[PDB]
């Protein structure tokens, strides 16, 4: 009715509660969460033991049919203890539907690969291990995909500056393309965009 | 087994490593206890005993392998 | 106090790794300066691995050492087949860089910088 | 609950102490009511109506920086009332404020202009 | 008549699509009468295995068996059956039908911190 | 819906005529000789090319070109120092500084805009408030320098004053649809 | 649209196509580079009453996820996520090329 306003169907809300509960019943021993969004899209939280059981039942299962991988990320959160939330969103042709499955990690405690599931998630880890440090298990080759060769540091983690540590130059001395520490021009001006009144309050977290 | 050859070929070996001294080595002395030496050295000195020997030696024999004595007996009992 | 181990049970097959990824990088230096046309000598290039092996040294614990050998092997097989190329193998040395001596009245001549 | 009244925000129980405003029990529960002309240590005015909000089972809203909480009232501090009133409150001020934002040193740091798209 | 093509690449034509479907949901089923009784997987997947049967045994026409089975064509069916018989045993293998392994901390779900 | 752009319906059967077609076809080169025959029309046609530089590719009045400052007819800049622009500027091309000028007007006392930072999308001459920052159509400025492109409030004027009979004109003929 | 008729019939015999009624150059179909003014119309919320922003706020009536299940805080027939998808009906214009 209103022309400003995103029209909701509730109908897509049902199905996927539904098929929610449906996986967290099948799957009580990997699934910590189960979550439907205020934009229809199903998310499950679940341990990093069941990552290849979870995928292989959405992949397999006659109802899931899940055989389409979206893409594979991660989320730095540094003020959790597993500080990289590694996020699988696929999508089921058989059904129409798209999931998402969420578990976390952090420096030092790998996650298994589901190049075994899905192929795409060979560059897909490797794009995650290059980008925040994630190990991955019974990876065929995990290794840099979009640094620069040798780059010293995970460019995608929080606390990594967004200009980096060093920058390239020629140096005609030596004839070639070296790397100092970085020198700006102009620095960063970093802005403080935060108004200080709370804007929704349906989001309002409990004082602690 | 030319138990002669092999140990005399060891030693030229410890001599020809530079980070060592010829005047305090000798067949009994130990690396770290006497040499003063490190474990990447140690395994320096079995990579030198692999590239002048010719045959491999596994990661699991190096941390027995710990004075020239015990190379030359091994290589006496592998050869 | 009590954590998921990558490879490494302990300390001992984690110093164990280590030694075969320093093994192998002492092996593949000469190959490394023989094929990119290094400046470099091979004796000062296995001394800038040793040195980078010894600032890695002062850390015990078999995750992280586990990790730091997973890194090493890494760079090691990008330098086996060869994508690091002169410019990136000779980033290790830093000789177009002046260096900032450490002594409190030369850090107290160029500036700010503790 | 020796010398303490129990009042709800949203539903929420909270205790206060007798003579607590409505806007100090709202900012106990964790909740900002919008001000202009309230500060916590000057004289309380009452006069810019910003803080209006709908008492549970009142007909008329009251201002939170100057109505002290009585007994057992349910603060519907986001209701429709409540909202309508903050949206009026800030039509009459920018009805006669002047379009001077891009010459004004206030840029960024006006609760006008701040409250204004908030409410 | 027998479909001349799948119209997907790389999947074959099967002449016989009855008796495939009918040994491939009886050895899911043999292979799901193994796990526990309170397994819902089991229940699950015993649900969809016997209705499928019952409707590959109703129908015998191909086209109106794929129309009922809507899962795209009958060799897709035929895929379908072998994944999921797959997935079982590994499902027997894995045993998720136990309770939780671990929880969580706790804020590691919440959003925004 | 759905169609299919490779498949065929059941079969056209092999008969004497059709084979002797096929091998007429990959025997006399018939689609190489229409191929050919084609190319030829076009041959024939004529060049769809302009004669640079006397004859310039057509342009519209929204075009983002060089940046300019533009003044009120009276003379006056007229920005007038409220950092939106450089707010708004995603790449951080523009830098501002300003103060109270003698007769105490908000004026800046630095403007520089990078061009070589800049990315041209026109968010500082659309969150302008005053339409003083703006993207003339001037694109033929090609510097033989790096410094060259580093724009300052001095040559930012210096285009609003040289390029003000063309920029007016484009504000006048668009500002309707902004 | 300068060329001679010979040349046209040249071109349209050796391409096959009609190349006279449509031609890539655009001379003078197109628009006028100078257009009258025109007077954009306003949205729906530009109203003078019963406009009240709290009843088309679209952005605060986003709500927190619903949680089906938690592990901290929480015969049936099986489901799927959606309906299965109709299989698509074959182009009544051009099924085949
Ligand atoms: C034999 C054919 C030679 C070419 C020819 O006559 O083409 C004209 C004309 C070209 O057809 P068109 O593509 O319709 O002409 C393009 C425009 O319609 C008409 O073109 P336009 O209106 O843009 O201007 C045309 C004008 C353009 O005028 C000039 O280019 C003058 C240049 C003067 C330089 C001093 O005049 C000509 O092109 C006249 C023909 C000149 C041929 C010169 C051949 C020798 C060149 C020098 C050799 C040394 O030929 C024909 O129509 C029939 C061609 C077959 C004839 C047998
Ligand atoms: C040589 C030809 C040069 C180009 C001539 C003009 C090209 C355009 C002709 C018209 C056209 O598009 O026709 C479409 C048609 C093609 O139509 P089609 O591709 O639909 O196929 C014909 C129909 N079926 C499928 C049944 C075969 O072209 C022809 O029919 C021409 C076929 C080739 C004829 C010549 C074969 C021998 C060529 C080499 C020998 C030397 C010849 C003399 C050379 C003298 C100069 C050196
Ligand atoms: C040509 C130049 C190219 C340079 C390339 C450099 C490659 C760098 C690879 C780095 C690999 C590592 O960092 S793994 C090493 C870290 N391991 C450890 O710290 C384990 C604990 N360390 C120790 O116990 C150390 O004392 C020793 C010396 C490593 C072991 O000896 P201990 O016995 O006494
Ligand atoms: S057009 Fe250039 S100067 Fe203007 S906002 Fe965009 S990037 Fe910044
Ligand atoms: S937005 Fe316009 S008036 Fe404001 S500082 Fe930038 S150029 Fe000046
Ligand atoms: S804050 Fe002004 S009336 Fe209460």
């Amino acid at each position: 009715k209103r022309p400003t306003v995103r029209p909701r169907s509730d109908v897509t809300h049902k199905q996927l509660s539904a098929f929610g509960e449906y996986v967290a019943e099948i799957l009580p021993k990997y699934v910590q969460q189960v979550q439907v969004s205020c934009l229809d899209e199903l998310e499950i939280c679940i341990h990093p033991d069941g990552v290849i059981p979870t995928l292989t039942f959405l992949r397999d299962h006659t109802n899931a049919q899940f055989k389409s991988l979206a893409d594979l990320t991660a989320v730095d959160v540094p003020t959790r203890q597993n500080r990289f939330e590694i996020v699988y969103n696929l999508l089921s042709l058989r059904f129409n539907s798209r999931i998402r499955v969420k578990t976390y990690a952090d420096e030092l405690t790998p996650i298994d690969s589901i190049v075994s599931v899905h192929i795409a998630a060979n560059w897909y880890e490797r794009e995650v291990w290059d980008m925040f440090g994630v190990f991955f298990f019974n990876h065929p080759d995990l290794r840099r995909i979009l640094t620069d060769y040798g780059f010293e540091g995970h460019p995608f983690r929080k606390d990594f500056p967004l200009t980096g540590y060093v920058e390239l130059r020629y140096d005609d001395e030596v004839k070639r393309v070296v790397a100092e520490p970085v020198e700006l021009a102009q620095e960063f001006r970093k802005f403080d965009l935060n108004s200080p009144w709370e804007a929704f309050p349906a989001y309002r977290q409990p004082p602690e | 087994l030319t138990l002669d050859g092999i140990k005399d070929r060891v030693l030229y070996v410890l001599k020809l490593y530079d980070k060592i001294d010829p005047e305090k080595l000798s067949v009994n002395s130990h690396f770290m206890k006497d040499l003063g030496l490190d474990s990447l050295d140690q395994v320096e000195i079995i990579m030198a005993m692999e590239d002048e020997f010719g045959f491999e030696i596994p990661d699991i024999d190096a941390e027995k392998l710990m004075c020239p004595q015990e190379i030359v007996d091994y290589i006496a009992d592998k050869k | 106090t009590s954590v998921k181990p990558i490879f490494s049970r302990d300390l001992n097959e984690a110093k164990r790794r280590v030694r075969e990824l320093y093994r192998a990088w002492y092996r593949e230096v000469p190959n490394t300066v023989h094929l990119m046309q290094l400046d470099i000598t091979v004796k000062q290039g296995r001394d800038k691995v040793r040195e980078m092996f010894m600032k890695n040294a002062h850390v015990t614990d078999p995750r992280v050492v586990d990790l730091l050998v997973i890194k090493g092997k890494m760079e090691l097989q990008e330098t086996i087949k060869v994508w690091k190329q002169r410019t990136h193998v000779m980033r290790f040395f830093h000789e177009t860089e002046t260096p900032r001596p450490k002594d409190f009245l030369s850090k107290f001549y160029m500036g700010h910088d503790p | 609950a020796s010398n303490l009244i129990e009042v709800f925000v949203d539903g929420q129980s909270v205790m206060v102490e007798p003579g607590t405003t409505v806007l100090q029990a709202c900012e106990k529960v964790g909740m900002q009511i919008p001000r202009f002309c309230y500060h916590e240590r000057l004289s309380v005015a009452g006069n810019c109506r910003m803080c209006l909000v709908e008492i549970e089972k009142a007909p008329k809203v009251v201002a939170a920086c100057a109505m002290p909480v009585m007994k057992g009232w349910n603060i519907l501090t986001n209701s429709e009332k409540s909202k309508k009133a903050r949206e009026g409150v800030m039509e009459f001020l920018l009805a006669n404020h002047p379009l001077d934002c891009p010459i004004c040193d206030q840029g960024g740091e006006c609760d006008l202009q701040d409250q204004s798209m908030m409410f | 008549l027998l479909k001349k093509t799948t119209g997907l690449v790389g999947l074959a034509v099967c002449d016989t699509p009855h008796e495939r479907l009918t040994i491939l949901y009886t050895k899911t089923l043999d292979i799901l009468k193994h796990f526990p009784k309170h397994a819902a997987y089991r229940k699950y997947t015993e649900q969809i295995t016997n209705e499928k049967l019952d409707m590959v045994k109703a129908e015998p026409d191909v086209k109106k068996l794929e129309a009922l089975l809507q899962g795209g064509e009958v060799e897709e069916v035929i895929l379908q059956a072998e994944k999921e018989l797959s997935l079982a045993r590994k499902m027997l293998k894995w045993k998720p039908w136990e309770p939780l392994v671990e929880e969580p901390p706790a804020n590691q779900w919440k959003w925004p911190i | 819906t759905y169609k299919y752009v490779n498949k065929k319906e059941q079969e056209s059967e092999v008969d004497m005529k059709s084979a002797t077609d096929n091998a007429a076809r990959i025997l006399m080169w018939t689609e190489l000789i229409r191929g050919l025959g084609m190319t030829l029309s076009y041959l024939f046609r004529e060049p769809a090319t302009i004669n640079y530089p006397f004859e310039k590719g057509p342009l519209s009045p929204r075009f983002r070109g060089e940046h300019a400052l533009r003044r009120y007819p009276s003379g006056e800049e007229r920005c007038i120092a409220c950092k939106l622009c450089e707010a708004i500027c995603p790449a951080q091309a523009i830098t501002i500084e300003a103060e109270p000028r003698a007769d105490g007007s908000r004026r800046t006392t630095r403007y520089d805009i990078d061009m070589t930072k800049c990315i041209y999308c026109g968010f500082c001459q659309e969150a302008c408030p005053v339409d003083a920052i703006v993207e003339g159509p001037n694109f033929e400025f090609s510097t033989e320098t790096h410094e060259e492109l580093l724009y300052n409030k001095e040559k930012l004027l210096n285009n609003g004053d040289k390029w003000e009979a063309e920029i007016a004109a484009n504000i006048q003929a668009d500002y309707l649809y902004r | 649209a300068s060329a001679t008729r010979v040349i046209q019939k040249l071109r349209n015999w050796a391409s096959g196509q009609d190349l006279q009624a449509k031609l890539q150059l655009r001379y003078q179909e197109i628009a006028k580079r100078t257009q009258p003014p025109p007077k954009l119309p306003v949205g729906p919320s530009h109203k003078l009453s019963n406009n009240y922003y709290c009843t088309r706020d679209g952005r605060r009536e986003v709500v927190p996820p619903s949680i089906i299940m938690s592990s901290q805080k929480a015969e049936k027939k099986a489901v799927t996520p959606a309906p299965p998808m109709k299989r698509w009906e074959l182009s009544k214009d051009q099924p085949y090329l």
